[PDB]
């Protein structure tokens, strides 16, 4: 249990619509591990004062609201498309299958 | 027809080598079995758990989403 | 006095701006 | 001519024929002969046809 390789620990994970703010982005490590630590030192910086920091602070604000409306949004309009297509009914799973029996299956 | 006359006829010649019966015993004889894949398991059940290989965790990503 | 904090911010955001950027990246 | 269509249709077979084949050996070493008799390259794996 002591020796199975070289491991890897578990890590931070983006929000990826405040994470380059409105625009499309792409995967990398280390720009997402650059963001994390930046943004908190980007807010100690606007509450010790620092009005270069206080824009940047700001504009991450900004992109988070935005995406967190939109994301809503987009709950609303995924519930209203659910309350169309099915009636007051829900959408059921499909059963486990457990391979071949000397049974009739659906039992 | 032909193909299936002249491999069955190697095979007769080739099957019929000597002794035939000392690696039987021989393969046999290692009863232990053919070590098996590790994984890693709890103590008491061996239910599998979670690993942390680099080669595997290296090409995982994930994200955060607002909750309803 | 005052000239590190300065050029920390100056620095770390320049760092953003041309390198760690994953619309940049992206494009 | 911008005012024409043309529709293009794709499609492919399926290739149905399928088999795999599993085996193993074992040789066990008295010294650094590793055992090359006639009966020693019989397998012993599984054989499957689809």
């Amino acid at each position: 249990q002591m020796s199975e390789g070289v491991l890897k620990p578990e890590g931070w994970a983006t929000m990826e619509t405040v994470a380059g703010l409105g625009e499309e982005v792409t995967e990398d490590e280390g720009a997402e591990s650059f963001n994390h630590v930046y943004y908190r030192q980007m807010y100690e910086l606007a509450v010790a004062g620092d009005p270069w920091a206080q824009r940047e602070y700001a504009a991450m604000l900004r992109a988070y609201d935005k995406g967190c409306e939109s994301y809503r949004a987009s709950y609303e309009e995924a519930d209203v498309d659910a309350n169309v297509e099915y009636g007051v009914e829900s959408y059921v799973v499909d059963p486990i299958d457990f391979g071949p029996s000397f049974d009739p299956e659906d039992m | 027809a032909v193909k299936v006359a002249l491999g069955v006829a190697f095979a007769f010649w080739w099957t019929s080598g000597p002794g035939a019966d000392e690696e039987m015993d021989a393969k046999a004889q290692q009863e232990p079995d053919r070590r098996s894949q590790y994984t890693r398991h709890y103590a008491f059940k061996g239910r599998g758990r979670k690993e942390f290989l680099r080669s595997d965790m290296k090409n995982d990503a994930n994200e955060l989403v607002p909750t309803r | 006095n005052f000239v590190y904090s300065e050029l920390f911010v100056k620095l770390i955001k320049e760092c953003k701006k041309r390198i760690h950027d994953q619309t940049f990246l992206k494009n | 001519d911008v005012n024409k269509i043309n529709v293009k249709i794709r499609c492919e077979e399926v290739q149905p024929k399928s088999m795999e084949l599993d085996l193993d050996w074992s040789f066990q070493l008295k010294n650094g002969i590793p055992s090359i008799n006639r009966q020693s390259l019989i397998p012993g794996g599984s054989v499957e046809v689809s």
